[PDB]
């Protein structure tokens, strides 16, 4: 699936949706000093569970790879890459540089 | 597989007349074909998608029917913009087979074609070749046949044709026919002529030059 | 919206391989097939084959090692490769999306534009301008020889566009060749001077040759 | 996070997920018939080589890879004789047209990984892979440390981009060659490869008969 | 070589199923109306052969590998009325043969399950067919149901589609069947329901399905005829607005992610109701409270499951709220106290509580319950009191005054005196007081139980003396005093009716037929496995051994 | 990022990998895959409360949230983190071969 | 019967927004904003700006869900051990410890290795890079010395930059 589509269309599939978060308009928050945004992104879509049969048509088989790669009981729309966030903030009068794990979704997958 | 013909590659009709486009399958596809619109420069369109469904944005002019075998694409009043070819493709089962395409044309009264032989330039002959042209310009019906004969005798070496499409004003053809010779070759003959073979006449049109 | 766009080589040599890349934007190559259809200088479309949205190909009948259909869902490209092509492969090629109505449909409702493709392993090669010269009398010019294709054509810089017939290129001796004709009345020509113009874009020549009556 | 969930359901759908995941995996529109099988057990070397992928040591992942191995030319067969064994490198040479069969074509393989049976170490040793890039020169590769071990142990260098160019591009006979470590500072069973490829006869790009 | 088994013939009934063959046979007589080729090894269906039999009726051709059918087959039989396709290779008969099916102008029953049909095959090989009822197209592999799928056949009232995947339906995809009353989707993968506008439908199954919201389109033209809906085993997070289902009468919302106190959060998407209702499954959901509301609406329901919830308190006190409620499962919840009003559950037989965390309650809670019969406290260390005198300490629930209650369980209650008159006038026939160690029966606990009770159970209570006078129990039938420190027993001087009597892993020694005189005509099983039994020492036991006894 | 070692035999409430083996013959009525006769699949379940509002335990249970993205995903899942291939040997008419899936068992279960 | 389609995106944004809220204060550890009365007006200072550019400039358990402090320390290159037990004020507060390098002469393609045990490629790109070594192991046991950098034997200043958990 490609992110140039994800974020380009209104389907009711698994996929990341664009989401830029600005501190100050999106947050109200003007402590953090840098940066003045990211994209964040999230994910969004439903990874259906898929009934399996025996016997299946050729072509339906891609629908596993796609609504549940894993074979989960309830897939999730979760995501699969993932980008630290550094920033810069004050604590009283000190500045401090910390890097907050996880924070930028990059790709979706079923889980 | 399925093959699917259409038996009229062209189809004579004026503007404002109904037009019928038919388009057979070799064994009954059961509604699953489409029509597609190609203007001459322009990329293939989807018009009919199934038997009789019209694809969003078609004008109501357009329409089809048919099932099984038999089809046919009907226009109630022709429009200067659907002057293009029309292709029917069954999609029943792979692989998805195409017709042989109708392209319109608008009728008219018969008109004779302009035969004009023109001898070899001299700046060619510098070069050591010589090429006779002969044009066939504005005639109708777009049939025509075109001969060449050196001293007598008929030529197709060398012979490469060419015709134009309808013009948009007139509604008439134009056909070109260049004989390219070596220039020794050409010295070694003197007659050449272009006879012209036409619906007009009964007989052909010649126009024929001595070489001096 | 909905877009389609190929992407070719322009030329190809005799028994090499044709690779056209056909990338698509406003849908997913997972949800959609492409279909390849290729169209040449003559009338007649020709259905080559087609990627199912699975990744499964569906081909025509006569492919034998000639036609193999691949795609990357995440770039949304599709690529088509075609071995050995030779004088009669010159066409059009065309990239179509299915109209997934059904899963198994077939209906093509989205065309790209298209790419030419030419097989002559011909270097580019200017026009030879040659004048034509013998109650309406017909005079002409003859364009010969060049490569590749087009070449625009035209009679007193636009002053004499009635009647003007510039007829279709053909190919002759691994080059292109076309002539034009242009009709006057006996009273104007050949009291009156007539020139035509052919321009050629690859070797930016526009020749301007006089024509000389009798 | 209030308590009610039984796992007795959630493990039905998680088996019945598993039949369409193996199934979708292998790409089998219906589990393939029994009646062409030959009695009796497996036969050795498909035994031996479905032990070799159990032993511990992009879209198309999620799909089955068919499993091959080819071992090395024997140590006798113009090994020894064309290439001189010194105190750090040990010459391991294949051949390519046994690799080509195993794997048609260079772009269906999707891992391939030589594999060494390590004879004991007491004392730890770093090593270094090279591949044989031109005539004489050798190029860089991976280099791993050896653990101490009482007993022989295997190990598995991934090679999967050398095996690939020596599909399309490769010679009669290419190999590898296995050196210790050397620092600027010093101046001083049989190996098999284990490849990984998607069948021809479950290839994508070629029409259903 | 065994020669071939022959085809079972019967008046105008053939059967060939079973019997291996590869084609179909062509020396049947004309005159058969059914035919079962079931179970063989067909691989297509050709005109030539079945042709010759021109009356069948009934016609099954089920699980075969039919692959291939030729174009004219069917049609041949101008009276078949049921035609069998199922389990078979149908997915890829439009690519080997053109036209599909052909028109079936009396079948009126088809079934196409298990061909692995995919969605654009399937509308090549449906064909025309005005008579048919039921279609059934369940274990193939539809994904998308479209406003042309369903063509050509109006007279279908039911469809069945399970064991499909099922994602998308559009608008209009049962606008060409009016007629339809029975819908089945269970077991799909569908994720979303938007709309509902299926008015004679009757019967809808919407089980095993990813739905977490279902909405359906509010004020109709006319009201829908819906009366059996299934949404079990999704992923539903909300009570769906069903006042657009007047007629409804049953509804399971078991096994779903519902709370009380519309959106699809993981796609995406938002955009007297209930008086008919007869029963409602909540069971197996995420409901810690219920609305005031919520009950007031659902009158003249008969049967409310709300099993395996969050529920803490469950509280029906609005005057006559739940009138017609015969059973109520209220049973493994967190339930802390629940306020039964008075007059309030009147037809109320059936009170399943066991497995919550009931301690302190009003004492005449289930007194109040007019025709309460089945009561189960089972894990709920209730403490019973002492009925008329010797009120209880502190929140006894009073057993005294129920005068319909038939049947009670104080199982694991950890109760640690039973008083005496507990049950003075609640003329109990089933009493199970088992797993209560430490239990000290008062004397005369079992007040006003001699002449009522038939079943009676103390196991696992460790009992050293049992304080009961057992043989006036006239009435009782089935004892299990197992799991226990007993040694002797009250002797039966007159017969009673006493059969199957559980004394396992006591204390017993001896089994004098002195306090076994009586109930020698009654007994019929009398289990004693793990007492230290005094060899030759009792005499009664080794005579009963023969007839009327068991191990 | 809690382990088939931590949750096996463990009390413990919050998600993790649980086990479970699957038989290809009396689970799935399979015969055609010969080799091996069944493998330790295993499976994620159990409840993920959000990072803010769980409440305190014991220490190895902050290993969950490790990959933890509240505002990426609509509701977070206990999901698989590590996952180890099968191979297996299935004939396909007369041709035995030997086959690797990749992801099927289940080795650690993450909060998403 | 009809199954659901346009999804809302504005709705779906908006709470996403506010799980981002919630989730930026609980990795920081914090339950309301840090308030800025106590912040001194004017740019933020030069070592601050230079450490956060940092991070972002382009080149084992696993990371934990919570903020990681970064403090940053500046062929052998050796280092204070000092000034390092300063900036981490224990060895297991450590999560990640990468040492920063600035290549200049990118002429042809080098392998390297480092020594204190990696080793890594340098594609010829005549503009400057960045390289970067993970040593998270090394700069732990230097908690409770430098490193070699020499070229592949067949047979600002650098910085090794330093994330772990603040004390708190
Ligand atoms: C809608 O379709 C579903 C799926 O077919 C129906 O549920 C299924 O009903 C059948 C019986 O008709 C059940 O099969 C039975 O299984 C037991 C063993 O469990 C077996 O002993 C019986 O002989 C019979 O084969 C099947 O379990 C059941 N499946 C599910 C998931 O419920 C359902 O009844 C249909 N609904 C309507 C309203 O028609
Ligand atoms: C509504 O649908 C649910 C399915 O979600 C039905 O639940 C089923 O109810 C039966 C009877 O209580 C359960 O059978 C029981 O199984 C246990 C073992 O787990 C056994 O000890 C009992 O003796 C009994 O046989 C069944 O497990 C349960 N199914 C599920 C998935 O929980 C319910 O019956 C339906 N209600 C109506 C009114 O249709
Ligand atoms: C929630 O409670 C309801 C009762 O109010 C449970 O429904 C009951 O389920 C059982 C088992 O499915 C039904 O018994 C069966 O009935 C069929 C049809 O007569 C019979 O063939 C079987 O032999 C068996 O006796 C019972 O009729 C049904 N009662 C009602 C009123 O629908 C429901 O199962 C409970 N849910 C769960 C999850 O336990
Ligand atoms: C009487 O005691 C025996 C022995 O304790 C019980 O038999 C055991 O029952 C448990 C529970 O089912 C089993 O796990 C054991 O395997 C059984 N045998 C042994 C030797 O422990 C028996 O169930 C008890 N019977 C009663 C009525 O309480």
């Amino acid at each position: 699936l490609d992110t140039n589509y994800c974020f380009s269309s209104t389907e009711k599939n698994c996929c990341v949706r664009q989401l830029y978060i600005d501190f100050r308009k999106d947050l109200g928050w003007k402590w953090i000093h840098e940066p003045k945004g990211y994209h964040a992104n999230f994910c969004l879509g439903p990874c259906p569970y898929i009934w399996s049969l025996d016997t299946q048509y050729s072509k339906v088989l891609a629908l596993y790879n796609q609504h549940n790669p894993g074979a989960s009981a309830a897939p999730c729309c979760v995501p699969q890459a993932l980008e630290p966030l550094p920033i810069v903030y004050y604590v009283g009068r000190k500045p401090k540089v910390e890097q907050l794990s996880n924070m930028i979704v990059r790709s979706c997958k079923c889980s | 597989d399925i093959q699917v013909t259409q038996s009229s590659s062209y189809l004579s009709v004026s503007l404002g007349d109904r037009v019928t486009i038919t388009c057979k399958a070799s064994d009954h596809i059961k509604n699953w074909l489409a029509w597609y619109q190609q203007k001459p420069g322009i990329a293939p369109r989807l018009l009919v998608s199934g038997a009789t469904s019209l694809e969003a944005g078609v004008p109501s002019r357009f329409s089809g029917s048919g099932s099984g075998k038999n089809f046919t694409l009907s226009i109630t009043s022709l429009q200067t913009e659907d002057v293009a070819t029309y292709y029917c493709q069954q999609y029943w089962s792979t692989p998805w087979t195409f017709g042989g395409g109708t392209t319109l044309e608008i009728r008219r009264a018969d008109a004779a074609p302009t035969v004009s032989i023109f001898p070899p330039s001299s700046e060619q002959l510098t070069s050591g070749g010589a090429s006779v042209v002969c044009f066939l310009n504005n005639f109708y019906p777009k049939d025509i046949n075109v001969k060449w004969k050196i001293d007598g005798s008929e030529r197709q070496n060398g012979v490469l044709n060419s015709w134009t499409d309808q013009d948009s004003k007139d509604s008439t053809y134009s056909m070109s026919s260049t004989l390219t010779l070596t220039k020794d070759e050409y010295e070694r003959h003197n007659s050449y002529t272009c006879e012209a073979t036409h619906k007009t006449s009964t007989s052909p049109i010649v126009k024929s030059f001595n070489r001096n | 919206q909905v877009q389609l766009k190929e992407s070719g080589p322009g030329l190809v040599a005799p028994s090499q391989s044709l690779s056209i890349t056909c990338t698509v934007s406003g849908f997913s190559l997972t949800g959609y097939g492409i279909n390849w259809v290729r169209q040449p200088p003559g009338k007649g479309l020709e259905w080559l084959g087609m990627i199912w949205s699975d990744g499964s190909t569906d081909y025509n009948s006569v492919l034998t090692s000639r036609l193999r259909i691949s795609k990357d869902n995440s770039n949304s490209q599709v690529f088509l490769k075609m071995n050995s092509l030779q004088v009669d492969d010159t066409a059009r090629y065309y990239c179509a999306r299915d109209r997934n109505y059904y899963d198994y449909d077939g209906a093509m409702d989205y065309w790209g534009q298209g790419t030419s493709v030419t097989v002559s392993s011909a270097k580019t090669t200017p026009p030879s301008v040659y004048p034509l010269a013998p109650s309406m009398v017909t005079l002409g010019c003859l364009v010969k020889g060049y490569f590749p294709e087009p070449v625009t054509v035209t009679w007193n810089s636009g002053s004499l566009s009635s009647g003007v017939h510039t007829f279709p290129a053909v190919l002759q001796s691994d080059l292109y060749t076309l002539s034009s004709s242009v009709t006057v009345p006996s009273s104007t020509w050949p009291s009156q001077t007539v020139t035509c113009n052919v321009a050629h874009p690859a070797s930016s020549t526009k020749v301007d040759k006089k024509i000389v009556p009798r | 996070t209030c308590k009610t969930i039984d796992m007795e359901l959630v493990k039905r759908k998680r088996i019945e997920a598993i039949r369409g995941q193996i199934l979708s995996k292998l790409r089998l529109a219906s589990p393939p018939s029994q009646g062409e099988v030959p009695p009796g057990p497996l036969p050795e070397a498909v035994l031996a080589l479905y032990n070799s992928t159990r032993d511990r040591v992009p879209e198309a992942d999620y799909y089955a890879k068919e499993v091959t191995r080819v071992l090395m030319v024997e140590t006798h067969n113009e090994i020894y004789d064309k290439f001189k064994q010194s105190t750090h490198s040990i010459y391991m040479f294949f051949n390519t047209s046994e690799l080509r069969e195993a794997v048609p074509e260079p772009v269906l393989l999707s891992r391939a990984e030589l594999r060494l049976l390590r004879l004991k170490l007491k004392v730890e040793q770093h090593v270094e892979l090279y591949q044989k890039y031109s005539n004489n020169s050798w190029r860089y590769l991976s280099n791993r440390l050896l653990a101490p071990s009482d007993s022989p142990e295997w190990l598995s260098f991934d090679v999967t981009g050398v095996v690939r160019q020596w599909l399309s591009r490769g010679g009669e006979i290419e190999g590898f060659r296995l050196s210790a470590h050397c620092s600027c500072d010093s101046r001083d069973n049989r190996p098999f490869l284990l490849l990984m490829a998607t069948p021809l006869e479950r290839a994508q790009h070629l029409q259903s008969s | 070589h065994q020669d071939k088994v022959p085809c079972k013939m019967v008046d105008k009934k053939v059967s060939c199923q079973v019997l291996g063959l590869l084609q179909v046979p062509s020396v049947l007589p004309p005159d058969t109306e059914t035919l079962d080729l079931s179970g063989n090894q067909l691989r297509s269906i050709l005109a030539s052969p079945l042709g010759f039999y021109t009356a069948l009726r009934h016609l099954d051709l089920s699980t075969n590998e039919i692959s291939f059918l030729q174009p004219g087959a069917f049609q041949a039989l101008t009276h078949l009325e049921h035609l069998s396709l199922a389990h078979n290779r149908l997915a890829m008969a439009t690519a080997l043969s053109a036209g599909g099916l052909g028109p079936l102008p009396r079948v009126t029953s088809l079934d196409l399950s298990g061909n692995s049909l995919y969605s654009g095959l399937l509308e090549r090989l449906l064909g025309e067919a005005p008579s048919l009822h039921t279609l059934s197209l369940a274990e193939n592999s539809l994904t998308r149901l479209t406003r042309h799928t369903f063509r050509d056949m109006p007279a279908l009232e039911q469809l069945d589609l399970h064991s499909n995947v099922l994602m998308d339906i559009e608008d209009g995809a049962f606008e060409g069947l009016p007629r339809l009353t029975h819908l089945n989707l269970s077991r799909n993968s569908l994720t979303c329901i938007s709309d509902f506008s299926l008015q004679q439908l009757r019967v809808l199954d919407l089980s095993c399905n990813s739905i977490e919201a279902f909405q359906t389109a509010s004020q109709p033209q006319a009201e829908f005829q819906l009366t059996w809906l299934d949404l079990r085993e999704n992923k539903l997070l909300h009570f769906p607005d069903l006042a657009a289902l007047p007629r409804l009468i049953y509804l399971n919302l078991s096994n779903n992610l519902i709370r009380l106190p519309i959106h699809a959060p993981s796609e995406g998407w938002s955009a007297r109701p209930l008086s008919q209702l007869l029963n409602l499954d909540l069971s197996y959901n995420e409901i810690e409270l219920i609305p005031d509301s919520f009950l007031e609406h659902l009158t003249s329901l008969c049967f409310l499951n709300l099993s395996r919830n969050c529920l803490r308190t469950f509280e029906a006190r609005r005057l006559g709220s739940l009138p017609c409620l015969m059973l109520l499962d209220l049973s493994h919840n967190a339930l802390e106290t629940l306020e039964l009003g008075a007059r309030a559950l009147g037809s109320l037989r059936t009170l399943l509580l066991q497995g919550n965390a009931l301690r302190d309650l009003p004492p005449y809670t289930f007194a109040n319950l007019a025709s309460l019969q089945r009561l189960n406290l089972q894990g709920n260390r209730v403490s019973p009191c002492g009925g008329p005198d010797e009120p209880g300490p502190s929140g006894c629930v009073a057993f005294s005054g129920i005068t319909s209650l038939r049947s009670l369980s104080l199982v694991d209650n950890e109760i640690e005196l039973l008083r005496a008159g507990a049950f003075l006038h609640t003329p109990l026939t089933e009493l199970d007081l088992s797993s209560n160690p430490g239990l000290e029966v008062a004397t005369g606990a079992l007040g006003g139980l001699e002449a009522s009770l038939e079943v009676l159970a103390l196991q696992g209570n460790g009992l050293m003396v049992l304080q009961v006078d057992l043989p006036c129990f006239i009435c009782l039938k089935r004892l299990n005093l197992a799991e226990n420190r007993l040694s002797h027993l009250p002797a039966w001087t007159q017969a009673v009716s006493l059969e199957v009597l559980d004394l396992r892993n006591n204390s017993f020694s001896l089994l004098p037929g002195s306090a076994m005189g009586g109930l020698e005509t009654s007994l019929r099983r009398l289990y004693l496995q793990g007492n230290p039994l005094s060899c030759c020492g009792n005499g009664w036991l080794a005579a009963q051994l023969h007839q009327g006894r068991v191990d």
